[PDB]
């Protein structure tokens, strides 16, 4: 790890002169609370059936999206205190912090 | 293959449908899902964690890149002119457009068989999602080719790497400063901010600057901010006429729309004149993205908020009472306790039947359904969860403009004069802009000002 | 072969040597050191972490096992008596002795090449390191034989497993309950104790019961307590003259001594009536382990302290300040800042000659070299560090003896009045054990008692 | 994990119900602070020569033992208030808690 960076790295290799890898690109996520899988190490909670999360049957996501998410597009509500550029910086932000891959 | 297929099998983890779908009427179908890539293939003791391709720093990655084969490929390397490479042949009004990607499965081409407008190459692999998202990438692509230029005017013998590197700094700096000053405090509250963003004493070599797996889901709270259409206005700020409001569906991956249908301006602004959507428990997220997510490029259109909960199981995150607990907040263990918390008997009785226990409701769900915070727009869960990650990128980043060795005092001075509106002023064809705290002023007779009522930089100080 | 080569490659990470080593007079020599197996073979994108072969919970793993195969490997199943497997070829006097591991490379065969003593077979892979460690695995072994035999007297119709499992609980408690009632307070400190270990209250679903990769190092504070001899005392509690005081260099792995040399008591009787070496800043670790660690078995003889400092490195633990920080403890930046903290103008002074800045001291050294806790036997770092792990181990654990669903109110009462001396009286053949806090008492005439003035377990509630 | 337990499991598995894997056997170690390697991901400091930790060279283990630890084995001070079983419970206890495999 170098001496007197006048400028940044790119991949972020060395912001942490101590744990160089830290904050870096293509290293894995951090977990502020253990991971909760259905086997305990690698199977989606809603994976096998009759498998209960914690005494309750894992609810389908299409169905939650339907029962609490659904709405009559006609009854929208303009946020009169903020403009879209607000919802569009959210992305410009997400888009700078995280991204997790899938495999083609 | 998971696009064309429904088996529950490896790369895949599909979304089964229910009995009474609105869009999807066949119980043998699914909205597709390729699960997230592990940090250790072939492990049997490792607890499954997922990777992050990007950089957590508020470096300006989406414009610059986070991998270095990519990166070299975005600069123009003929001259010594430090510069982001532009569209070889298809430009704005003599204003840069993004390059083009070279991709083996260009979705943005599936939108208009007829036109050749592929995906734009740039910092992030997904800047073609919304023409309203690509547009910003352009604007940032811009200030870069611009700063580089003017610096070339204040320091000649300065090479390419240095004219670009200096410029790069100035940018990640604009995006940092603007996100910590004029965006966050409206997307979090006043308070949250006093509990999460105390002021910047200095940098702490012992702050964990990386991105939390959860934030990954918590940040998608913004999914509730999105509006059914794409609005583009004429120089007078009314109803702009190739065609005003295009539904959010004919816009997914729509590069032609930018090139052929009428500049970056008409959107960049109108983005600026149209009230953002407002979240409330009776309008969580909408169909334009509940039932049409990417559908002109996919086989069936995703259900956003559904990939969300499903993406959450994928990551293997804990439910809503763990984080409720992780943050110092109360943990309702009853429908009764539930209303007390999200002031909504009706949704509590709802959430509770979906999920049995409040302890098993998906963060997204719990997150987004909490009453908004005063003067902000996030629950006490998400405020905590969003407020703390942001608190650490700042304090655990040795390149935060306010650190005392990055930019000089002198430099910093004008550096805190940078405002997005001007950014969207110097770089676009637009005259009249929206006032300070772009994010907070939809209105347009005024809720805007002119381009002289806005300061500039002082590369002088470079 | 990293027990024989000195090439810095693969599996190995050898302890090279200073040119002025008392012992090792050749710069081309080393100390045989392998590297801790990673959690993910194939460095790519995951930071390496080591693995815990044993279980966190204070279970009596060392007795029973850690994995399925070995556990069932350690029992009499040519019966329903529910017992632990014990040596069919040798006896204590009448009392049991552990079975014999079947290794292709037995090292305890190396002590005496003229006696067939392979090494004992136990819950743990290192029951033979020292003949007294073994004396304990041989004592707790006796209790789940003693108890099952006694539990069969009260609950006759009980199965074979029931009879064994249930016995297991009685012992896991014997170990837990001592550690926590008679060991921590004393390693710990009257003051640190009220902080790291407040009194029990309930069970935290959300308490990482997992053992942290540092404690793995911080718990080695113990090496500083060893005495260069193995003391055997008769039961006139006097120097057991087969030969009473043997250098610790010629006992490593020597089961023979245990089996042919007099039995398990003459040992147990030395652990009890001969003082433990006390750590001073002038007297860290005794040479019998600094230069004679395993030689009667290995190539060259190892340096514990040194072996501790390199795992430090192999298990990427940060240094003595991150820790300090990590524990609201001030962090010395200078020799004075240090001299002050340590309360040493010499040691600090010396540590700095080795390390450049405290920021860089390997934990073990900073840990064993800070001043002893008031009435403790550990300093704040270790103290804090060590108690911060025994806390989670208590609240984490679903089968903590004091948890609501495990042991009924009576059972509890009963359990509460067990003691290690009584365990020692019940299964050994000695009659005058030490009075309370054997961890503390150690003089003959007096700071001891007879084995009748000692309570007893009461299985009446089981 | 069950639908209900009298006795513990041996590999320590369903103890905790949300994360069946917590505090179990042949499972990874926990991290209270990010790792500090030279690479940044996987090479012990005190590995390449010429490599420095924070700004200083890295001591040698046999080196500091020689300096801070070597003491005249006969100047031993006997801890009059603690007994040798105190050290044994120490070893035994440790052995219940951790172990970290090498590759023979
Ligand atoms: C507007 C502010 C937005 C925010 C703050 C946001 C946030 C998030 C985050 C954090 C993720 C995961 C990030 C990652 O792992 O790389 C996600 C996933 C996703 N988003 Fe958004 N997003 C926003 C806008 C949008 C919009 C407008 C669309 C579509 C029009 C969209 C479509 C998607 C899709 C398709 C996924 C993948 C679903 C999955 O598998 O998880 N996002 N976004
Ligand atoms: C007396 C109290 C003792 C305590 C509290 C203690 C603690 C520790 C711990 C926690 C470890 C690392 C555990 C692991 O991950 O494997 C360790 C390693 C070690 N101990 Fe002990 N120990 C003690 C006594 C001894 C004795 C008596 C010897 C020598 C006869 C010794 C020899 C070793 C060896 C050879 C290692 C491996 C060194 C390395 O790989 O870094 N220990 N001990
Ligand atoms: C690299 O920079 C040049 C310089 O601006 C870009 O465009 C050329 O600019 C010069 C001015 O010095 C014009 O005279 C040329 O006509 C421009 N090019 C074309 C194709 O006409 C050039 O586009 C940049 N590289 C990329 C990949 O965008
Ligand atoms: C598909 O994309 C094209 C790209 O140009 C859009 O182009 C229109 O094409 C028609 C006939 O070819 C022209 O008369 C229009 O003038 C073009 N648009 C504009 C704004 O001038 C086209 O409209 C798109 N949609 C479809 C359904 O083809
Ligand atoms: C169980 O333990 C956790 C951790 O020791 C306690 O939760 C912590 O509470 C503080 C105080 O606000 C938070 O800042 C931490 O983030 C919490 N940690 C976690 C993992 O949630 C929790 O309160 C304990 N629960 C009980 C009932 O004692
Ligand atoms: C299994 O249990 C038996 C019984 O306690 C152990 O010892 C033998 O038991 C039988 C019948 O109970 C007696 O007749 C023998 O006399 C006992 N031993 C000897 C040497 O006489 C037996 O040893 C146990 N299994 C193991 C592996 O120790
Ligand atoms: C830098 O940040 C860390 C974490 O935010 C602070 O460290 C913690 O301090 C508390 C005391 O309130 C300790 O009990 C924790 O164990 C520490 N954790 C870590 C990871 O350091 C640290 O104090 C901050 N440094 C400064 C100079 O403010
Ligand atoms: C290894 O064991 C043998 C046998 O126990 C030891 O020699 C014994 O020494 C004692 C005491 O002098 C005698 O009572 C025994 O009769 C001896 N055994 C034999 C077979 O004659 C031997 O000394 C042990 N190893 C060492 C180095 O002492
Ligand atoms: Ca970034
Ligand atoms: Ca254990």
């Amino acid at each position: 790890c170098p001496e007197q960076d006048k400028y940044r790295t790119i991949t972020g290799m060395c912001n942490n002169r101590r744990s160089p890898t830290l904050g870096a690109s293509n290293r894995a996520f951090v977990r502020w609370l253990p991971a909760e899988y259905e086997d305990g190490f690698s199977l989606p909670y809603g994976w096998t059936p009759g498998v209960k999360r914690n005494g309750f049957p894992v609810a389908l996501a299409r169905a939650v999206s339907n029962e609490i998410v659904r709405f009559p597009t006609d009854q929208l509500t303009p946020d009169q205190e903020r403009s879209l550029m607000f919802m569009q910086w959210g992305q410009l932000l997400d888009h700078d912090l995280d991204f997790t891959p899938e495999p083609a | 293959n998971c696009e064309t297929s429904c088996v529950q099998q490896p790369p895949c983890f599909p979304l089964k449908i229910p009995p009474n779908d609105p869009r999807i009427k066949n119980q043998a179908d699914c909205i597709p899902f390729f699960r997230s890539c592990p940090a250790c293939p072939g492990s049997n003791i490792t607890i499954r964690n997922q990777i992050n391709a990007l950089t957590s720093f508020v470096d300006a990655s989406m414009v610059y890149g986070s991998e270095e084969p990519l990166a070299r490929n975005l600069r123009n390397m003929s001259n010594q002119l430090g510069l982001l490479a532009v569209n070889q042949r298809f430009q704005d009004n003599g204003r840069a457009l993004l390059p083009f990607d070279n991709l083996h499965d260009d979705p943005c081409l599936l939108t208009n068989r007829s036109a050749r407008i592929p995906c734009f190459l740039a910092g992030d692999t997904r800047s073609s999602e919304m023409p309203e998202l690509t547009s910003m990438h352009t604007l940032l692509l811009r200030e870069h080719n611009r700063l580089a230029t003017e610096l070339k005017s204040l320091n000649p013998r300065w090479d390419g790497e240095r004219l670009y590197q200096e410029a790069r700094k100035i940018v990640g700096a604009m995006v940092q400063i603007i996100t910590y000053r004029d965006y966050l405090p409206l997307v979090l509250g006043p308070t949250a901010m006093r509990k999460y963003l105390p002021t910047y004493r200095s940098y702490n070599d012992s702050v964990d600057p990386r991105i939390a797996n959860v934030f990954t889901n918590a940040f998608r709270y913004g999914h509730t901010l999105i509006q059914p259409f794409m609005f583009r206005l004429d120089n007078r700020y009314q109803p702009m006429e190739p065609n005003p409001r295009v539904p959010l569906s004919r816009v997914f991956f729509a590069s032609w729309r930018v090139v052929l249908e009428g500049g970056i301006d008409p959107i960049l602004r109108g983005l600026m004149a149209t009230p953002a959507k407002l979240n409330r428990q009776n309008q969580i997220a909408v169909d334009e993205i509940r039932e049409r997510l990417f559908e002109q490029v996919m086989r069936i259109g995703l259900d956003l908020p559904a990939l969300n909960m499903q993406r959450s199981r994928d990551h293997g995150l804990p439910g809503y009472n763990a984080w409720r607990r992780f943050c110092g907040l109360p943990q309702p263990e009853t429908v009764g306790q539930l209303g007390t918390v999200l002031r909504n008997l009706k949704l509590a009785r709802k959430l509770m039947e979906q999920y049995g226990t409040p302890n098993n409701i998906d963060i997204w769900m719990g997150g987004v359904s909490e009453p908004l915070k005063r003067k902000g727009r996030v629950g006490p869960l998400l405020a905590c969860i969003i407020g703390t990650q942001f608190r650490k990128l700042r304090d655990g980043d040795r390149f935060w403009w306010e650190n005392e060795g990055v930019f000089s005092m002198q430099q910093r001075q004008a550096l805190a004069q940078i405002s997005l509106p001007r950014i969207i002023c110097d770089n676009t064809g637009i005259t009249t802009v929206s006032k300070n705290n772009i994010f907070m002023s939809n209105s347009y007779p005024r809720d805007f000002v002119n381009c002289s009522t806005l300061p500039a930089l002082n590369l002088a100080s470079w």
